[PDB]
Formats: structure tokens, C-alpha cells, sequence
């Protein structure tokens, strides 16, 4: 007798009413409601797992209760990135949907100027308005003052949205990051040619990555590119940030700088989110397990077919942790969890102390800086080699510090990257203390936390208070700021 | 393909010097992801689960005989 | 063709031997496992090495001599940091099980320039199916005899850790032989002889491949071997057990266990060894219930046509096609097998060798505190009390990584974890020894550590009887030299 | 209890166990009983509900559940 | 031909090695794990709902 398969299994193909360069959200919603439901889910705000969640609280507050701190924060942050606008806010990331609300509520650009202070780069990875703009200014895009776009742009129709990963018609997948595809070029790779499952990690290596801008020499002045030229791993861009650069200062020539540390003089790389660049390599990774396998997992929530969630947070929101189940169908959501925490606990713990003797490394780089008792006679290159491992410490920490997965990801790399941290942070402490032959000693004895003590508050409002860059030592570095009214409440002028 | 599978398993079974593993060949792989589909069709209608790994299997990985669990579980030695 | 159903029981085939109850000879168990026994033959193989481990049985801390005498993979640093220890005189790589009492009656860890081999009977704990009749004859006793005693009352080949050790010599029933492990089983509440499968496809291993220590006179029964579990399995637990069990009456470590003394920095000291156990119960594969019977012990059918388990103990990596993992891994391909192994294990052994470098220089700063003759800080005491602990902790914690053998793979995560922990400890020592001599001792901390406390390759008991060797190295003037004595024992020959 | 006895839910034979105990494949793909007693509320994808109410989708429940705590708790 | 069917759904009928009046929750756990770690999940007291 006959088949009853009377419903072939096809995949599917789409074709939309919506137009070629079709951008705002709400086009997408009345032909794909239920991924748009899915979408939504985005807005919730109010769940943390264990070191993560959708909580934007200061990640480097460990003192006051939610929403403002959390019991896992990283209390140093703000004296390592003195002196750079990560120092004034720094939070917890949160659901898409958020992106340009809280990009526009955020104090690292300045609001008390009509100059943000910052490139036009900066709304490269926040809005797929960023195809228009490009398109219009060319190459004279990311150059312009950030705070130039404040006003022209739609805070909840214009956020990271369909069009950042789907073509409006065919809703084929897209890669519409210019810096992602200037790699992919880079290594021969066709961006309308991807294997899938080589997409389902890209889509999202378009934003969460480790990135910098072009300086004025070394290319279009303020472009981004990702450092992947040398490879993923943290030796593999602090490699690369050793040939690309504009450094003039001695001992420095021709590497990238971030900052300057003002407290220590030292050089500094500015790491952020490279979850792209973590997970690749990592025990999912190398065997082709993909950021949509676990954060775009399918969810059986229409009768019970299949639709692919676009809700973008914490696997560990799930007490059944269903996005897991299917490949791990032998053990319990909790068997899971607990492994997860495994990893997570051990790297968390081991970012705290990294990061102290980071603190340690820069407050000794800074003795020497100031010494003036009898130097080595190699002083002034025991400083140089110093420094150079102030800078490759940080890097390594904040490398996976920024990153998102806390171990998780890519356990040993995050562990060993710790680990080395450690390494380069008191390789620094041993160099500037032999070039003092000492003498710094006497001002290196206690817990660190009470000769450097970690700094809680700090904002480009607060830098403005004579009285209050008085209250801690590491505030003699920075300027006093000019009496300034706030010019930006969001995106209306005051 | 029963007479074929089935002459080819009993020649196996006796004259010929089966592994220490036995795998399911790129022929079997494929009648049972075709089977796969067979089954749980209205599951993925709207889905493409296709596209994403090359057998459903490589998702719903201990349909394939609890390769995870601990040998224990699944194997002794012969009599 | 064929008719009833499969068993959903899994039941193991059952024997019945010919074999008396108290039967420990190996050879015995040929004629009626023959199959097992060849297997069982095949770590007699001693040639073949992996990346990082092998069947050779190179001298640990040699990277400058080829093989057979070392490796490009070593630890140089070793013998310094197990001075005025046994393991300083010699420390080889692990090899078959068939090589155990020869490799036992052939290493000079133990006496041989001496009627007393100065260690305890209990070093034969875990090379011999002996032990039953030994313990069965001496009881408590046993124990605190001298190592020697029992040299020339063994055979070497049908002595060995065979059969016995895991099997019931009637039956075939896999069997817990150790008392040690016996003793932790019955504080947890378990029944030996009652244990699930699983559990003692794993615990037949946990018999030796743990971390031990001797009771000393005053704990218990004298030299009796105990696994220190009672507070969990990890470094800090284990750490934390010896902060608790032990004899040691110095100021500031009382009632602490103590292996030996370092003779440079005056640090009692432990000394872990191989916890495989240990480090596989909670890391990926373990906490699974993947045994090392799944690794070590996969089921093959090379002979004939009917499976029976691998007894062929060895590395898992020495197999091309990684066969092993594959009953499981089916997906992978075995070169990407290799590779993620490779991830974890050169992560884990370059981090090793940074954390020895560092321990190297934290019993230098201790020594160099100790000894300074300049104005020292009013806490000097407290101070050099905590710097000490540090020294201990940083080397505990380093040493149960080393002494474990799957180089991270096991655990990756608490064998970095581990290593990052054991870092953090002895640099802390160093700034403790800093800071109790106002720094006067920077000045001789300055260089690579390498120049300063030169690497010890060489050092037997036969050498230490040289007064002009010596005096080769700084740190060998806090060792005695050893009285001219002529070799006594020559493997089980009498001189 | 009294309150449930003759309310929507229980008029109809739907039981506290029903919802508080709801069935669960934790193990491999088998059904057990959760013994979890807590809030319906904390499984974001409702699945308690989701098969007596298979044709709405959790956010759906979420809201209709809200729907009558917001009066009966501001009341 | 015959049924495949080969496992037959039957309601779970249990005997214990416990006494009569056995009380202690710890009793439990060895010949129910599963239900048992389901048991343990209200340890939790972090989460709220609305
Ligand atoms: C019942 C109808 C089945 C089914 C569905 C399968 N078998 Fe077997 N089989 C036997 C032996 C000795 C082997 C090893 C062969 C080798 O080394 O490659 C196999 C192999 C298989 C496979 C995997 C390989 C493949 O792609 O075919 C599969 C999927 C499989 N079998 C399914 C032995 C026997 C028998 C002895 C006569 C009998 C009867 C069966 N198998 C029955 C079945
Ligand atoms: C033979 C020596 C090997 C090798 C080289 C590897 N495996 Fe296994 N594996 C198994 C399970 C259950 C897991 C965890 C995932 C889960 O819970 O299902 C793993 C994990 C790994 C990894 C990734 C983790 C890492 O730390 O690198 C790797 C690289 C790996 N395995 C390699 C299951 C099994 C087995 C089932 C009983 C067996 C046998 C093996 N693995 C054997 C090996
Ligand atoms: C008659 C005895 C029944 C059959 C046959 C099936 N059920 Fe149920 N069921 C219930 C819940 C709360 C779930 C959730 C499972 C999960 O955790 O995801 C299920 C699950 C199933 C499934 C899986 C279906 C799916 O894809 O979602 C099947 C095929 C199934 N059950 C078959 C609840 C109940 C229930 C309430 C008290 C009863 C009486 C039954 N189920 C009975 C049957
Ligand atoms: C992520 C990769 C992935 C791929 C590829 C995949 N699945 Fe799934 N599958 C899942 C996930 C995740 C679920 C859980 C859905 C849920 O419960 O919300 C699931 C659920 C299912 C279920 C429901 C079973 C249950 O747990 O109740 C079926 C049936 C199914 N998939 C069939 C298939 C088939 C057939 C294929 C191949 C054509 C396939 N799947 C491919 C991940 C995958
Ligand atoms: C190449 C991609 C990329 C670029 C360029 C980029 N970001 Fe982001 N941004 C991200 C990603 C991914 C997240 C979420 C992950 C995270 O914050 O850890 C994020 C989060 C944020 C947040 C919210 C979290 C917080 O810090 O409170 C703000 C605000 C933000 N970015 C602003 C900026 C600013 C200002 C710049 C320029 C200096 C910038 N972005 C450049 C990718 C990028
Ligand atoms: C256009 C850039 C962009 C793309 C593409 C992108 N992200 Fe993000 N992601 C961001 C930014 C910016 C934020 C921070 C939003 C905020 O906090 O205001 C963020 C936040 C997140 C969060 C925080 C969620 C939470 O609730 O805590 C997760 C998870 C995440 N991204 C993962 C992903 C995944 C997975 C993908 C791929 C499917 C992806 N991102 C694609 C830029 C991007
Ligand atoms: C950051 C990337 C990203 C964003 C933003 C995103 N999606 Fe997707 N979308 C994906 C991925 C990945 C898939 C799975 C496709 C696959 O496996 O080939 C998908 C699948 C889909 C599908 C196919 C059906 C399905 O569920 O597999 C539709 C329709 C869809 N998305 C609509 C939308 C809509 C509408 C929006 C905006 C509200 C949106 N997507 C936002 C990445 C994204
Ligand atoms: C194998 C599963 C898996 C893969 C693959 C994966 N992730 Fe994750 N992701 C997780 C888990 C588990 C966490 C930790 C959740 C927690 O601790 O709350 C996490 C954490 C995160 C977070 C932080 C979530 C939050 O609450 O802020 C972000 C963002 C993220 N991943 C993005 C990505 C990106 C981008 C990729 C691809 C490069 C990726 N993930 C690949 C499972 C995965
Ligand atoms: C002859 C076989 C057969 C019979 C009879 C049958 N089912 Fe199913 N059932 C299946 C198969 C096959 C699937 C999976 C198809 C898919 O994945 O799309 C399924 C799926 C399901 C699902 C998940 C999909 C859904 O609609 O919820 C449930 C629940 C279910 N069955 C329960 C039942 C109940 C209740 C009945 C009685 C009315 C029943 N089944 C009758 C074979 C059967
Ligand atoms: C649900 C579908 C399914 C059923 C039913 C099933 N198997 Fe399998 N079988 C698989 C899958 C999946 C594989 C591995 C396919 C691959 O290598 O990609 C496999 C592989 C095998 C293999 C060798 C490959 C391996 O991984 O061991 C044998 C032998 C086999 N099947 C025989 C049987 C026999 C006999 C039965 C009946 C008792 C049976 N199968 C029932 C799905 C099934
Ligand atoms: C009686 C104690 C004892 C038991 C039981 C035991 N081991 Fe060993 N094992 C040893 C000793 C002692 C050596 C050192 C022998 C030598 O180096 O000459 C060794 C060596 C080894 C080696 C190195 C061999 C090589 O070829 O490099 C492996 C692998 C090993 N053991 C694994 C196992 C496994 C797996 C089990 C369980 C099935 C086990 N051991 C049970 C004591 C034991
Ligand atoms: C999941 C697989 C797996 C499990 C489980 C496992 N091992 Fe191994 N073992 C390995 C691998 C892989 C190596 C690395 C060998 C190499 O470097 O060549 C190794 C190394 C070793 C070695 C050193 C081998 C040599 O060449 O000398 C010993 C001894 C050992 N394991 C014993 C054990 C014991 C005891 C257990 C149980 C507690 C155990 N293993 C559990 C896979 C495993
Ligand atoms: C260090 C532990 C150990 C030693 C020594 C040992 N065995 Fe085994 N033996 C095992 C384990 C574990 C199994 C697998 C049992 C299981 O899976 O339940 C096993 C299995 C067996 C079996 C059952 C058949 C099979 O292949 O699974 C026999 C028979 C056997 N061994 C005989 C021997 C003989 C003969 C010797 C000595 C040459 C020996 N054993 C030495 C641990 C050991
Ligand atoms: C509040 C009352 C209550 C308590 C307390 C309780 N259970 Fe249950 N249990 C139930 C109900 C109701 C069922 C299923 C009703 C049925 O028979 O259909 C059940 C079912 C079970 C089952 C049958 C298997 C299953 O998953 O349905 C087991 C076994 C079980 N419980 C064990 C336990 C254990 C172990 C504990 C304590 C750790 C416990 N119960 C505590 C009410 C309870
Ligand atoms: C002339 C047809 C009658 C013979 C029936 C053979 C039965 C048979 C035997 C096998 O070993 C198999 C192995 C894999 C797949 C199918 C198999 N079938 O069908
Ligand atoms: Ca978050
Ligand atoms: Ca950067
Ligand atoms: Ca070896
Ligand atoms: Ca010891």
C-alpha cells in the first residue's frame, strides 16, 4: 500500500513584501510574528543566573545590591582603565532590544559637549542603520563625532534587528558587518558563498569580537578592523598589536595603544567581548558547536513545531537547560549546570586575583616612575621591559575578563590566559623593583587592596568636583575636568 | 537492501574478521536520516534542520544507540 | 533465523576456576585466560613513547640527555625541589605493570648501600599480591618492618601486579585487595564487596594510582598507609586534611603532616603522588562515569572473533586510530582527538614548568631569609612562619599535577586551576622572605632562575658519598656527606 | 486547597499536582515526576502548561496569569 | 507479522528496602536519585517570579 508522508520535509524558502533595504524592525513583525514574539523576550531585564544575567548592573561593583552591583563584580576595574572612558561606566551586558537605549545612556561618550569625544565606529556594531550611513559618507563615515547620529535614529525600530542578519527579502543569512567581511575577503572566504554552519557562528562573530580603530596613519582613519591576522588566541593579538600600531614613545615604536595608563605611563590594549575569538577553539568550537546550537537553540513553541528562539541571553535562564538536551539527552539540566559552574567558579576567582596583581604591577611601574633614590644602571631600559609586561598582563586579563562566558567557553584557554596574566603582571613588579634596586620594596608590603584601594565611583560629572579628585591617590593623574552643564539627555538637547 | 545488508552481515558473522569497531557506513548513515525525517516531519516544517548538521543525529546524538553513556551501560564481554 | 529477545540485564559471563582461594601467581591464570594473559603480556612493550608520556622509563627531570636517559619533555628543576628526599636520587617514568617489583628492586629511592633500605615495608603496598599473605601473616606489624626484608621473598615475574590484585582467584569477580582503599570505603559506609560495576571499574585502579602518606608513630598503627580523602579530593581539600593529620611539633606547623624537610629553606614539606584518581573522579570524563576501564581497559576483539577487555594498561594515545575513544567519539576522527588532548596537555605541562621555576626561587628566598645578616623586620618570625607555609602550599599544589600522569588531560580544568593556585602561593613566599629582610635579598633574586639556583641533574646515593661532588652545587651543602659504603643489594642478589 | 477546589482549574479535575508536579524528561527522554514545589512561574517556557495549552505560547500564559494577579493584588 | 511493540506501558509498582516507619529523607535517596536531586532543586532561593 501507499505512503501516509503526504508532508514532505522541505527547507524552507521565503519571499517578503518588504523592500530591498528594508531596516526597521516593525516591517519585520506582520510576516513573521513568531519569531518576533521570540524577539521580544529580549526586553526582560529583571533575571540573573549565577555570574551572568540580563541585570545592567557596574561590573565593577561588588558593594551595592541589584540593580546597581552584584556579589560577583570585579572591584579594580575602574583604577586599570584609568585614564580611559571604560573608567566613568561599564555594565552588564543585556538583551538586544537595549542596545541603543543604553549605548545613549552610557557616560563613555560625553554628554557635557555637543562632541561625543568618540568615532562614528562606535554605532558600527549597535544598528543596521550603520548600511546607510556608510553608503552616503563612504569612507569619511567613522571619522565623524559619535554624538553626530545621537538624534537621527529610532531608539526601539532601529536596535540590532532583522536586517542585521537577514536579507529583508529572501530572509537568507547575511553578513552585513564591513569589518567582519574585510576578514573573510582577507582569507578568500566569499561572504554570499558561507557554509551554514560556519554562518550560524558568524552572524554573531559580527559584534562580539575583539576589535580597534584605525589611528590616522595606518589606513581610513578610524575603521574597524578585528586583529585576526596572527590568529585567535591572546598571544596571537598581542602579536598582532606589536607590528600594527603608531606608538612613538621609546620602547614602543610602531605597536597600538588604547590609552596611555596615566598613574604607571604604560601603553595600554584595550580588549572587549571576543567571544567570536574565545569560543572557536574552545571544546565546542574545534568540533562545530555554534553559538545559534546554543543561543539561537530550537524551542517548540508553536504547537509543537519548531521555531529558532531570537531570545539572546543565558542558556542558564532554562531550569531545563532544553537547548543542551538534545546532545547531552543522558545527563539532567542540573548534572549540566553544575559543570558549567565548574568552570566558571575557577575562572572568575582566578580574573580577582589576576586583576589584583595587575593593580600591583602598574602601583610598582609608578614607584619607579617617581623613585629617587639610587637607580640600576640599567634604569631606563628595566622601565621599558617593565612596562611591556604591564601592557601584555592586562591584555591577557582582559581578554577574558570582557569576555562574556566567564571559562565557559574555552575553559583551558581562559584559565591559561590567566594564569600567564599572572606571569607578565609580577614579571613587571620584579623589573620595576630591580631597577630601583629595591628601594620600592618598603612601598610594596601589605594587601594591595589597602595601599591601592579599588575605586567605586568615578564619572566624567564627578571628575568635574576639585574636592572629589582628592580623595584617592590615583586621581592626581587625571585632570580636573571644566565646570560643564549635561548637553545629551539621551537623544533630546537640554 | 535487506538481502544486501543481510548477505553482507551473515559473511561478516562468519568468514570474514569484523573490528574492534563497528561503524554504521555512508549507505546506512543515509537510509536513517532519510528515516529520521520519515518520522518527525512536522516537528521541523518550519525549520531548516536540514541545512544546519548533515544528519539529525549530530544534534540528537544518543539516538544513536547511547554512544555517550558509560561503556558499562552498554557492553560486556562475550561467553 | 533466530528467536527470543535481548537482555535488558547486561549480565557478565560467570566462572569458576580452577584456582584455590588464596592462588597469587600470575602464570596460574594463563592456561585458563589465555586471551586476557597475552593481553596482559603486551606491557612488556617499553619502546614506544607519546607527546608527552610513554613506555620508556626516562629519569623525569633529564630534558638535556636523549632517550633513554631523558626527554625533550622534562622536569630539570626535580631533584632540587625533592632535596634531602628520597625521590631526589631517582624518579622515572611509569611503565607497564609488568616491569613494577624489577623497576622497585632496580630503583635507588630505597637503600642499597645499607642492610636497611631505610624506608617501610609499606612501599610494597602497591607492587605486590603478596601483601595479602604478608598482612595475613605480621597484621599490624607489617608495616613499620624495614623495605628490605621482603626483597629476596618475591618473585619478580609472577609477582607482580597481576591477576590477584583485582580478581577473586575462584570466581573471576572483580575484587578490592588494598586495605588502604578498604579502610576510606568503609569510613564513607560502602560494602566492598558490594559495589556497583561502574564504580569498581574505576575503583580497581583507585587501589594505587592515588595520593598516600605513612601514619608516623604517634597517628595510629605505624607506617600504615592512608588516603587523605576525609575532607574531598582536591589540592585544597587534601591540603586542608594535612593541616589536621599530622606529628610535626616545629613553631607555627604543629600537628601538621610532614614528608620530609627541605634542607635549604627549612620547609616541612608534603610529597603528593599520582592521584589519577583524585584529579579523574570530578573532571569531565569522571564525573560522567566514564572508568578508566573505558580508557585503559577498552573492549577488543583481536583474537578469534569474541571481545574480551584490553589488559593492556598503557597510554590510550600510543593507538593510531584512538580505536578506544571511538566507541564513544564516533564523530571524530582520531587525529582530532589527538589534537584536543594536545590543547589541554601543553597548556598544562608549559605552566607546570613555570610554577617549578617559581617554587625553585620561593625556597631560594626562604634560604636567602634565613641567612641574612642585615637589619631585619620587627615581624621577622611571623613572617618567615608564613613565608614557609607558602613555600609548603605552593609545592603541594604544583606536585599533584605533576606526579599525576595524564598531564591535565583527566582534568584540564583543575590542573590549571591547580597550577595558576600553586603560582599565586609561591610568589607569595617570596614576597613574604622580601619583606622580613627590608628587601636586603632582592639583590640576589634579580637574574633568570636559572643562573641562580642552577638546575640539579645529576644526584644518586653513590654520588652523595663523594666529597668533591659536593661541593658541585650551592645547595648541596645542606645535605651530609655520605659515608663510603659498598653496594649490598644488586636487584634481589645479595653482595 | 479551598480556594482551588472551585476555582477554574479545579472545578475541571485540575490538580495541584497537575501544575506543581507536572511530568519532566529529565532522565534521558523519560518522564518523572518534578518534586520541585515552587512557582510555575520560573520556567520560562511554561512547559507545565504547555500541553493542555499547547496552542498558546508561554508568553501568552505569562500574561493572562498576570492579568488577574495585577487586579487581585493592587484590590 | 509480528508486533514491534516489545515493552509494554505498565503503571510502576515499587517495593523499598525500607522499614514500615521510616521517616528520614536521606532514607530515600539511594533507591530514588532522580526524584531525589528533583527534591533538592528547592534548595533555591534566589529566584523570583512578579
Ligand atoms: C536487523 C535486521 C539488523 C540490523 C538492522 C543490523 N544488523 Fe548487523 N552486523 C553484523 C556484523 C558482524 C557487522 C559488522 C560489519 C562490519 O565490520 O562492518 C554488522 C554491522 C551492522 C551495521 C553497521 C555497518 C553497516 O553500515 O551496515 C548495521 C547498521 C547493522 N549491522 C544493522 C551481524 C549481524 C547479523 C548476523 C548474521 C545479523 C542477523 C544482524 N547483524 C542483524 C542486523
Ligand atoms: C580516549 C582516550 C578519549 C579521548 C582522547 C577523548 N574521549 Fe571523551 N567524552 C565523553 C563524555 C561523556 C564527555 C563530556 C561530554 C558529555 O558529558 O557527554 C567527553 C568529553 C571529551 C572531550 C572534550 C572535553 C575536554 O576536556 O577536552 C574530549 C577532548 C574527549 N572527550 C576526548 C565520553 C567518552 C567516553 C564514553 C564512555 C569515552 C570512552 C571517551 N570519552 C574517551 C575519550
Ligand atoms: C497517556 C498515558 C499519555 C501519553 C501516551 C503521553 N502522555 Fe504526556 N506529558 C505531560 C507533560 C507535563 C509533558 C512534558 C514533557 C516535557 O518535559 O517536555 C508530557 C510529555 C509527553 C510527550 C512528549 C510530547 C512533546 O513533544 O511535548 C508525549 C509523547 C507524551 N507525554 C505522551 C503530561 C501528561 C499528563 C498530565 C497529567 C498525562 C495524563 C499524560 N501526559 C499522559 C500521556
Ligand atoms: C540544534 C540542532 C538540531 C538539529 C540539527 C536537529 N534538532 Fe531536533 N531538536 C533540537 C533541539 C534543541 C530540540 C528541543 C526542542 C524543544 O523541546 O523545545 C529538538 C527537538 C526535536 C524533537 C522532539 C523530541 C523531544 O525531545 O520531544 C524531534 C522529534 C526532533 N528534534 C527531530 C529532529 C530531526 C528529525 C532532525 C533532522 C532532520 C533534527 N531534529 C535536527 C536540536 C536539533
Ligand atoms: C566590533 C563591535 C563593537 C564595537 C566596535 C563597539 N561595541 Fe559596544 N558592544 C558590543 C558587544 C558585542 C556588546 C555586548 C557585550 C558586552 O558588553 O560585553 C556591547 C555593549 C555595549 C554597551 C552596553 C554595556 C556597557 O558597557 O554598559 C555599550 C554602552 C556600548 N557597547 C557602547 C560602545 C561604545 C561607546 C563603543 C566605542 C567606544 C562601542 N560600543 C564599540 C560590540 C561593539
Ligand atoms: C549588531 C551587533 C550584534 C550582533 C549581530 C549580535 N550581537 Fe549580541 N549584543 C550586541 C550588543 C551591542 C549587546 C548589548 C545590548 C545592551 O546591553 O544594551 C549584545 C548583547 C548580547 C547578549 C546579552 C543577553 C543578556 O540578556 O544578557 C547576548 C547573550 C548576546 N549579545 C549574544 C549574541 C548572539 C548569540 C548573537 C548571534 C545570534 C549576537 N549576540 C549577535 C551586539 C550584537
Ligand atoms: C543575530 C542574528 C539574527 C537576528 C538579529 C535575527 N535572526 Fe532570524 N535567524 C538567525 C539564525 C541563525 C536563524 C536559523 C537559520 C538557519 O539555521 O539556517 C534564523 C532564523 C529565522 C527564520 C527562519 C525560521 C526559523 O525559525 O528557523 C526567520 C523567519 C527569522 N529568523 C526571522 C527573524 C526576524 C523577524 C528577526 C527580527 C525580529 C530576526 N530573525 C532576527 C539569526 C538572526
Ligand atoms: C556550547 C554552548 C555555547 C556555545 C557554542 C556558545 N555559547 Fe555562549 N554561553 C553558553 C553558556 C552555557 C554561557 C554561560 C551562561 C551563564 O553563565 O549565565 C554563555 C554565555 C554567553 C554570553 C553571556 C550571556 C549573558 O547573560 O550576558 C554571551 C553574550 C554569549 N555566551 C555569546 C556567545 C557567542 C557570541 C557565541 C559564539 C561565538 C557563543 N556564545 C557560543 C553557551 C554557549
Ligand atoms: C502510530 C503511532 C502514533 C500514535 C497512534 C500516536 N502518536 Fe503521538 N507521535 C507519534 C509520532 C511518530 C510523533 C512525532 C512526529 C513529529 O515529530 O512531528 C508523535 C508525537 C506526539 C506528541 C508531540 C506532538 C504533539 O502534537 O503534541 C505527543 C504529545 C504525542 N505524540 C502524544 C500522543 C497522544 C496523546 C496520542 C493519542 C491520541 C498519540 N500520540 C497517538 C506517533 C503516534
Ligand atoms: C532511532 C533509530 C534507530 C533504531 C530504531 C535503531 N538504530 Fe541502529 N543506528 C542508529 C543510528 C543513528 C546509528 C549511527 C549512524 C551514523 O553512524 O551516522 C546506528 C548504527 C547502528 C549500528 C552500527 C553503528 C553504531 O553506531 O553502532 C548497528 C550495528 C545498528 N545500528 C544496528 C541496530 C539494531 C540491531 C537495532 C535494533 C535493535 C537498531 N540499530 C535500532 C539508529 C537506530
Ligand atoms: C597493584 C597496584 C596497581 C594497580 C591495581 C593498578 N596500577 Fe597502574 N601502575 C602501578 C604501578 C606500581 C606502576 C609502575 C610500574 C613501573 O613503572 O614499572 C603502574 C603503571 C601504570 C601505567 C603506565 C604503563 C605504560 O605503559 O606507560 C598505566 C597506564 C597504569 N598503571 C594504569 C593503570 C590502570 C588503567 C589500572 C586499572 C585497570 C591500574 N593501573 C591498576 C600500580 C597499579
Ligand atoms: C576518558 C578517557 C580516560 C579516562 C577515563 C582515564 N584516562 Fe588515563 N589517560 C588517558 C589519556 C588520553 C592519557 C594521556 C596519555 C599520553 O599522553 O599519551 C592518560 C594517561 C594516563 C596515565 C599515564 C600513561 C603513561 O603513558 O604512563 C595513567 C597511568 C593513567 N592515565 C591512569 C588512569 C587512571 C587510574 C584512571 C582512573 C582514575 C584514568 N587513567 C582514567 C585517558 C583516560
Ligand atoms: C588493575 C586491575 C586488573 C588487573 C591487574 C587484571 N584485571 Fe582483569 N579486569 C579488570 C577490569 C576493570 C575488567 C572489566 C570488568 C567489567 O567490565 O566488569 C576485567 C575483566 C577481566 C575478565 C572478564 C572478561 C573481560 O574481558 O571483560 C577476565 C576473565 C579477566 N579480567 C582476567 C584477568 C587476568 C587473567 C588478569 C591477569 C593477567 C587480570 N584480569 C588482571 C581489572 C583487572
Ligand atoms: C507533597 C507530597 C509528596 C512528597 C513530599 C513527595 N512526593 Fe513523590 N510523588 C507525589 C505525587 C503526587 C506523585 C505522582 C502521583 C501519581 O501516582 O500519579 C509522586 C511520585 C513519586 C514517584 C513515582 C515516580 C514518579 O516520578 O512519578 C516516586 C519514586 C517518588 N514520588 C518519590 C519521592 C521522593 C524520593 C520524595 C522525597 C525526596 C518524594 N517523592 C516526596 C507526591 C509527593
Ligand atoms: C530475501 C530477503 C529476506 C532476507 C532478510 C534479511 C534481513 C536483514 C538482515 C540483516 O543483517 C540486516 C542488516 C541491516 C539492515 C537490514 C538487514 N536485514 O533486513
Ligand atoms: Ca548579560
Ligand atoms: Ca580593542
Ligand atoms: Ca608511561
Ligand atoms: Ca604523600
Amino acid at each position: 500500500g501507499c505512503s501516509d508522508v503526504s508532508t514532505e520535509l522541505k527547507t524552507p524558502v521565503y519571499k517578503t513584501k518588504l523592500t530591498a533595504e528594508e531596516i526597521r524592525n516593525s516591517a519585520f513583525k506582520p510576516e513573521f510574528p513568531k519569531q518576533y514574539a521570540s524577539y521580544e523576550r529580549n526586553d526582560e531585564t529583571t533575571v540573573m543566573t549565577e555570574y551572568k544575567g540580563s541585570v545592567p548592573f557596574n561590573k565593577n561593583d561588588n558593594v551595592n545590591p541589584l540593580p546597581e552591583g552584584y556579589r560577583h563584580a570585579q572591584p579594580y576595574l575602574k583604577n586599570l582603565w584609568l585614564g580611559y572612558p571604560f573608567m566613568y561606566e561599564y555594565r552588564e551586558a543585556r538583551g538586544h532590544t537595549y542596545a541603543i537605549q543604553d549605548f545613549l545612556h552610557i557616560d563613555r561618550i560625553n554628554r557635557y559637549a555637543e562632541k561625543g569625544g568618540l568615532p562614528a565606529t562606535c554605532w558600527n556594531c549597535k544598528t543596521p542603520k550603520m548600511m546607510e550611513w556608510v553608503k552616503e559618507s563612504g569612507d569619511g563615515f567613522w571619522a565623524k563625532d559619535v554624538n553626530e547620529f545621537r538624534d537621527k535614529i529610532d531608539m526601539k525600530d532601529h536596535t540590532i534587528g532583522c536586517a542585521t542578519c537577514h536579507d529583508p527579502q529572501t530572509m537568507e543569512l547575511r553578513i552585513t558587518s564591513v569589518p567582519l567581511t574585510d576578514y573573510l575577503v582577507s582569507q578568500g572566504k566569499d561572504p554570499k558563498k558561507l557554509p551554514r554552519n560556519e554562518m550560524r557562528a558568524l552572524v554573531c562573530g559580527q559584534c562580539h569580537v575583539e576589535y580597534y580603530f584605525n589611528g590616522p596613519t595606518m589606513g581610513v582613519n578610524k575603521k574597524p578592523v578585528f586583529p585576526w591576522a596572527e590568529g585567535f588566541d591572546p598571544a596571537d593579538m598581542y602579536r598582532y598589536y606589536d607590528k600594527h600600531g603608531d606608538l612613538q614613545v621609546k620602547g614602543f615604536e610602531g605597536k597600538f595603544a588604547d590609552w596611555t595608563h596615566p598613574a604607571s605611563k604604560t601603553p595600554m590594549i584595550k580588549a572587549q567581548h571576543p567571544e567570536y575569538e574565545t569560543w572557536i577553539n574552545g571544546t565546542h568550537g574545534a568540533a562545530g558547536v555554534t553559538c545559534a546550537d546554543c543561543h539561537m537553540s530550537y524551542t517548540r513553541s508553536d504547537d509543537k513545531k519548531k521555531i529558532s528562539s531570537h531570545w539572546w541571553t543565558s542558556p542558564m535562564k532554562d531550569p531545563e537547560m532544553r537547548a543542551c538536551r538534545q546532545c547531552h539527552s543522558d545527563k539532567t539540566p542540573d548534572y549540566l549546570k553544575s559543570r558549567v559552574l565548574f568552570t566558571q567558579k575557577r575562572t572568575f576567582d582566578l580574573l580577582l586575583a589576576a586583576q589584583e596583581v595587575s593593580v600591583k604591577a602598574h602601583e610598582a611601574v609608578r614607584l619607579a616612575n617617581e623613585y629617587q633614590g639610587a637607580k640600576a644602571a640599567g634604569y631606563d631600559d628595566l622601565m621599558i621591559q617593565a612596562r611591556e609586561m604591564v601592557r601584555k598582563g592586562q591584555f591577557f586579563w582582559d581578554y577574558v575578563s570582557a569576555e562574556n562566558s566567564v571559562g565557559f567557553h574555552n575553559p583551558a584557554k581562559a584559565l591559561d590566559t590567566l594564569a600567564q596574566s599572572q606571569q607578565f603582571s609580577q614579571k613587571a613588579i620584579d623589573l620595576a623593583m630591580e631597577a630601583t634596586q629595591y628601594g620600592i620594596g618598603k612601598d610594596l608590603s601589605g594587601d594591595i587592596k589597602t595601599i591601592v584601594p579599588p575605586i567605586l565611583k568615578m564619572n566624567r560629572k564627578l571628575q568635574q568636583d576639585p574636592e572629589f579628585m582628592k580623595t584617592h591617590k590615583w586621581f592626581q593623574y587625571l585632570p580636573v575636568l571644566p565646570k560643564a552643564d549635561q548637553v545629551w539627555d539621551g537623544q533630546k538637547r537640554l | 537492501f535487506k538481502a544486501i545488508a543481510g548477505a553482507r552481515d551473515v559473511y561478516m558473522n562468519t568468514l570474514g574478521h569484523p573490528g574492534d569497531l563497528i561503524l554504521a557506513g555512508m549507505e546506512t548513515k543515509e537510509v536513517v536520516n532519510a528515516n529520521c525525517k520519515a518520522c518527525h516531519t512536522m516537528t521541523n516544517v518550519e525549520v531548516a534542520s536540514m541545512e544546519a548538521k548533515k544528519y539529525c543525529t549530530d544534534c540528537h546524538r544518543n539516538v544513536q544507540h547511547m554512544r555517550m553513556k558509560p561503556i558499562s551501560t552498554r557492553e560486556v564481554a562475550d561467553e
